[PDB]
Protein backbone atom coordinates (compact mmCIF):
# COMPACT_ATOMS: atom_id res chain seq x y z
CA UNK A 1 0.00 0.00 0.00
CA UNK A 2 1.18 3.43 -0.68
CA UNK A 3 0.31 4.84 2.71
CA UNK A 4 1.83 2.68 4.35
CA UNK A 5 5.53 2.81 3.24
CA UNK A 6 7.85 6.25 3.51
CA UNK A 7 8.52 7.80 0.34
CA UNK A 8 10.61 9.60 -1.91
CA UNK A 9 11.23 12.40 -4.41
CA UNK A 10 13.09 11.36 -7.92
CA UNK A 11 16.78 11.86 -7.24
CA UNK A 12 20.41 10.94 -8.36
CA UNK A 13 23.27 10.32 -5.69
CA UNK A 14 25.92 13.20 -5.79
CA UNK A 15 24.20 14.89 -9.33
CA UNK A 16 25.78 11.66 -10.83
CA UNK A 17 24.87 12.22 -14.64
CA UNK A 18 25.29 15.42 -14.95
CA UNK A 19 29.40 15.58 -15.54
CA UNK A 20 29.95 11.75 -15.59
CA UNK A 21 28.68 8.86 -15.25
CA UNK A 22 29.76 7.10 -11.61
CA UNK A 23 28.86 3.45 -11.23
CA UNK A 24 27.05 3.12 -8.05
CA UNK A 25 28.13 -0.08 -6.94
CA UNK A 26 30.75 -0.55 -4.84
CA UNK A 27 31.68 -3.90 -3.39
CA UNK A 28 29.71 -7.28 -4.17
CA UNK A 29 30.47 -10.19 -2.20
CA UNK A 30 29.38 -13.64 -2.63
CA UNK A 31 29.18 -16.68 0.08
CA UNK A 32 28.89 -20.34 -1.44
CA UNK A 33 29.88 -23.56 -0.31
CA UNK A 34 31.48 -26.32 -2.48
CA UNK A 35 30.08 -29.13 -0.33
CA UNK A 36 26.05 -28.23 -0.52
CA UNK A 37 23.48 -28.64 -3.37
CA UNK A 38 21.61 -25.10 -2.76
CA UNK A 39 24.61 -22.87 -4.14
CA UNK A 40 24.98 -25.51 -7.18
CA UNK A 41 24.28 -22.21 -9.54
CA UNK A 42 26.40 -20.05 -7.26
CA UNK A 43 29.48 -21.73 -7.95
CA UNK A 44 28.42 -22.12 -12.05
CA UNK A 45 28.42 -18.47 -11.51
CA UNK A 46 31.69 -18.02 -10.40
CA UNK A 47 33.69 -20.41 -12.64
CA UNK A 48 32.41 -18.64 -15.91
CA UNK A 49 30.61 -15.68 -15.50
CA UNK A 50 32.27 -13.66 -12.67
CA UNK A 51 35.81 -13.55 -14.93
CA UNK A 52 34.05 -11.76 -17.23
CA UNK A 53 32.23 -9.77 -15.30
CA UNK A 54 35.10 -8.47 -13.21
CA UNK A 55 36.72 -7.61 -16.60
CA UNK A 56 33.64 -5.42 -17.47
CA UNK A 57 32.82 -3.34 -14.25
CA UNK A 58 36.35 -2.15 -13.87
CA UNK A 59 35.16 -0.50 -10.91
CA UNK A 60 33.03 -2.95 -8.41
CA UNK A 61 35.51 -5.18 -5.89
CA UNK A 62 34.29 -8.73 -5.69
CA UNK A 63 34.68 -10.41 -2.93
CA UNK A 64 34.13 -14.60 -3.12
CA UNK A 65 33.94 -16.69 -0.56
CA UNK A 66 33.62 -20.69 -0.38
CA UNK A 67 32.40 -21.25 3.05
CA UNK A 68 30.31 -23.68 5.09
CA UNK A 69 26.89 -22.01 4.70
CA UNK A 70 23.79 -23.20 3.40
CA UNK A 71 21.80 -20.50 2.19
CA UNK A 72 24.45 -18.78 -0.86
CA UNK A 73 23.65 -15.09 -0.63
CA UNK A 74 25.49 -11.97 -2.36
CA UNK A 75 25.64 -8.80 -0.45
CA UNK A 76 25.77 -5.44 -2.68
CA UNK A 77 26.88 -2.30 -0.89
CA UNK A 78 26.39 1.07 -2.49
CA UNK A 79 28.91 4.02 -3.02
CA UNK A 80 25.82 5.83 -1.31
CA UNK A 81 26.55 3.61 2.16
CA UNK A 82 23.20 1.55 1.56
CA UNK A 83 23.38 -2.21 1.72
CA UNK A 84 20.90 -4.55 -0.07
CA UNK A 85 21.00 -8.32 0.47
CA UNK A 86 19.99 -11.13 -1.67
CA UNK A 87 19.71 -14.82 -1.89
CA UNK A 88 21.28 -16.48 -4.82
CA UNK A 89 20.01 -19.46 -3.49
CA UNK A 90 18.80 -22.34 -5.68
CA UNK A 91 19.07 -20.19 -9.09
CA UNK A 92 20.13 -21.10 -12.27
CA UNK A 93 23.58 -19.33 -13.71
CA UNK A 94 21.49 -17.52 -16.40
CA UNK A 95 19.18 -16.19 -13.00
CA UNK A 96 22.38 -15.27 -10.63
CA UNK A 97 23.88 -13.49 -13.94
CA UNK A 98 20.48 -11.54 -14.42
CA UNK A 99 20.25 -10.85 -10.95
CA UNK A 100 24.16 -9.37 -10.56
CA UNK A 101 23.07 -7.38 -13.80
CA UNK A 102 20.61 -5.74 -12.29
CA UNK A 103 22.37 -4.91 -8.99
CA UNK A 104 25.09 -3.63 -10.83
CA UNK A 105 22.82 -0.58 -12.39
CA UNK B 1 29.90 2.91 13.82
CA UNK B 2 32.91 0.65 12.63
CA UNK B 3 35.54 1.22 10.08
CA UNK B 4 34.70 -1.06 6.93
CA UNK B 5 38.91 -2.00 7.13
CA UNK B 6 37.78 -3.33 10.39
CA UNK B 7 34.45 -5.71 9.16
CA UNK B 8 34.93 -9.04 7.30
CA UNK B 9 35.36 -8.16 3.88
CA UNK B 10 38.93 -6.28 2.97
CA UNK B 11 41.96 -5.51 1.01
CA UNK B 12 43.24 -2.24 0.74
CA UNK B 13 45.02 -2.48 -2.41
CA UNK B 14 41.77 -3.54 -4.13
CA UNK B 15 40.18 -0.80 -2.86
CA UNK B 16 42.72 1.90 -3.94
CA UNK B 17 43.22 0.32 -7.20
CA UNK B 18 39.05 0.48 -8.00
CA UNK B 19 38.61 3.69 -6.36
CA UNK B 20 40.71 5.29 -9.60
CA UNK B 21 39.58 3.22 -11.75
CA UNK B 22 35.98 4.01 -11.24
CA UNK B 23 36.42 8.40 -11.42
CA UNK B 24 38.60 6.59 -15.13
CA UNK B 25 41.74 8.71 -13.85
CA UNK B 26 45.45 7.37 -13.66
CA UNK B 27 47.42 7.59 -10.00
CA UNK B 28 50.75 6.67 -9.55
CA UNK B 29 49.34 4.00 -6.53
CA UNK B 30 52.04 5.41 -4.62
CA UNK B 31 50.87 9.25 -4.47
CA UNK B 32 47.29 7.96 -3.92
CA UNK B 33 48.25 5.73 -0.62
CA UNK B 34 50.25 8.84 0.31
CA UNK B 35 47.17 10.70 -0.21
CA UNK B 36 44.82 9.31 2.39
CA UNK B 37 47.51 9.02 4.94
CA UNK B 38 46.94 11.28 7.83
CA UNK B 39 48.62 12.61 11.03
CA UNK B 40 46.50 10.90 13.19
CA UNK B 41 46.60 7.65 12.12
CA UNK B 42 50.22 7.96 12.30
CA UNK B 43 50.31 9.12 15.69
CA UNK B 44 48.18 6.66 17.42
CA UNK B 45 50.35 4.45 15.50
CA UNK B 46 53.33 5.68 17.26
CA UNK B 47 51.29 5.30 20.58
CA UNK B 48 51.12 1.47 20.13
CA UNK B 49 54.62 1.01 18.95
CA UNK B 50 55.64 3.33 21.85
CA UNK B 51 53.37 1.50 24.52
CA UNK B 52 53.39 -2.37 23.21
CA UNK B 53 57.50 -1.72 22.79
CA UNK B 54 56.85 -1.90 19.49
CA UNK B 55 60.01 -0.70 17.03
CA UNK C 1 54.19 -52.30 7.34
CA UNK C 2 54.80 -49.04 5.39
CA UNK C 3 52.41 -47.10 3.53
CA UNK C 4 53.91 -45.49 0.17
CA UNK C 5 53.53 -41.87 -0.94
CA UNK C 6 50.51 -41.37 -2.83
CA UNK C 7 50.83 -40.22 -6.59
CA UNK C 8 49.17 -37.16 -8.17
CA UNK C 9 47.59 -38.16 -10.91
CA UNK C 10 48.44 -35.07 -12.66
CA UNK C 11 49.40 -36.57 -16.01
CA UNK C 12 51.65 -35.05 -19.44
CA UNK C 13 52.71 -37.26 -22.24
CA UNK C 14 56.74 -37.80 -22.46
CA UNK C 15 57.82 -37.02 -25.89
CA UNK C 16 59.18 -40.35 -26.43
CA UNK C 17 56.12 -41.72 -26.45
CA UNK C 18 55.55 -43.53 -30.32
CA UNK C 19 59.13 -45.67 -29.38
CA UNK C 20 58.43 -46.21 -26.18
CA UNK C 21 55.07 -47.68 -26.77
CA UNK C 22 56.97 -49.61 -30.07
CA UNK C 23 59.51 -50.94 -28.35
CA UNK C 24 56.74 -52.20 -25.72
CA UNK C 25 54.40 -53.79 -28.67
CA UNK C 26 57.60 -55.73 -29.65
CA UNK C 27 58.84 -56.86 -26.09
CA UNK C 28 55.37 -57.54 -25.07
CA UNK C 29 53.62 -59.18 -27.85
CA UNK C 30 56.76 -61.83 -28.53
CA UNK C 31 56.30 -60.83 -32.43
CA UNK C 32 58.14 -59.20 -35.32
CA UNK C 33 56.46 -56.04 -35.57
CA UNK C 34 54.24 -56.25 -38.62
CA UNK C 35 54.50 -52.61 -40.76
CA UNK C 36 51.76 -51.12 -38.98
CA UNK C 37 52.56 -51.44 -35.54
CA UNK C 38 49.56 -48.97 -34.27
CA UNK C 39 46.57 -51.15 -35.67
CA UNK C 40 47.51 -54.37 -34.62
CA UNK C 41 44.86 -56.34 -32.27
CA UNK C 42 44.74 -56.23 -28.81
CA UNK C 43 42.28 -58.92 -28.15
CA UNK C 44 44.12 -61.42 -26.04
CA UNK C 45 44.07 -61.49 -22.61
CA UNK C 46 47.50 -62.46 -21.86
CA UNK C 47 49.48 -60.00 -24.21
CA UNK C 48 46.26 -57.27 -23.09
CA UNK C 49 47.53 -57.95 -19.66
CA UNK C 50 51.28 -57.89 -20.03
CA UNK C 51 50.88 -55.04 -22.69
CA UNK C 52 48.86 -52.60 -20.14
CA UNK C 53 51.11 -53.70 -17.25
CA UNK C 54 54.19 -52.74 -18.54
CA UNK C 55 52.64 -49.34 -20.13
CA UNK C 56 51.25 -48.78 -16.56
CA UNK C 57 54.83 -49.13 -15.70
CA UNK C 58 56.84 -47.12 -17.75
CA UNK C 59 54.16 -44.60 -18.20
CA UNK C 60 53.11 -44.06 -14.57
CA UNK C 61 49.67 -44.15 -15.09
CA UNK C 62 46.80 -46.82 -14.94
CA UNK C 63 43.75 -46.99 -17.60
CA UNK C 64 40.59 -46.49 -15.43
CA UNK C 65 38.16 -49.55 -15.72
CA UNK C 66 35.28 -48.47 -18.23
CA UNK C 67 37.64 -47.15 -20.56
CA UNK C 68 39.01 -51.33 -21.10
CA UNK C 69 35.67 -52.13 -23.02
CA UNK C 70 36.91 -49.63 -25.81
CA UNK C 71 40.68 -50.88 -26.28
CA UNK C 72 40.75 -53.06 -29.23
CA UNK C 73 43.89 -52.30 -31.71
CA UNK C 74 46.76 -50.20 -30.68
CA UNK C 75 45.82 -46.68 -31.84
CA UNK C 76 43.24 -46.62 -29.03
CA UNK C 77 46.06 -46.96 -26.56
CA UNK C 78 47.86 -44.08 -28.36
CA UNK C 79 44.78 -41.64 -28.63
CA UNK C 80 44.24 -42.97 -24.43
CA UNK C 81 47.58 -41.45 -23.56
CA UNK C 82 47.87 -38.20 -25.58
CA UNK C 83 45.16 -36.89 -23.97
CA UNK C 84 46.48 -35.18 -20.56
CA UNK C 85 44.59 -35.40 -17.39
CA UNK C 86 45.06 -33.06 -14.45
CA UNK C 87 44.01 -33.58 -10.74
CA UNK C 88 43.64 -29.72 -9.87
CA UNK C 89 39.65 -28.48 -9.74
CA UNK C 90 37.66 -25.46 -10.86
CA UNK C 91 38.91 -23.55 -8.06
CA UNK C 92 42.78 -24.53 -8.25
CA UNK C 93 42.27 -23.79 -11.92
CA UNK C 94 40.95 -20.50 -11.28
CA UNK C 95 43.16 -19.26 -8.82
CA UNK C 96 46.02 -19.88 -11.43
CA UNK C 97 44.42 -18.74 -14.30
CA UNK C 98 45.58 -14.47 -14.17
CA UNK C 99 42.81 -13.06 -12.20
CA UNK C 100 41.30 -9.57 -13.03
CA UNK C 101 42.37 -6.68 -9.93
CA UNK C 102 39.14 -6.02 -8.74
CA UNK C 103 38.26 -9.75 -8.02
CA UNK C 104 39.65 -11.05 -5.02
CA UNK C 105 39.33 -14.89 -3.64
CA UNK C 106 39.80 -16.84 -0.17
CA UNK C 107 39.41 -20.42 0.86
CA UNK C 108 37.04 -21.44 3.85
CA UNK C 109 38.22 -24.67 3.97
Amino acid sequence: TARGTASRFLTSVLHNGLGRYVQQLQRLSFSLSRDAPSSRGAREFVEREVTDFARRNPGVVIYVNPRPCCVPRVVAEYLNGAVREESIHCKSVEEIAALVQKLAD
Amino acid sequence: PVRRSEKPNWDYHAEIQAFGHRLQETFSLDLLKTAFVNSCYIKSEEAKRQKLGID
Amino acid sequence: LVCPPIQSRTYIPPEDLQSRLESHVKEVFGSSVPSNWQDISLEDVHLKFSFLARLANDLRHAVPNSRLHQMCRVRDVLDFYNVPVQDRSKFDELIASNLPHNLKITWGY
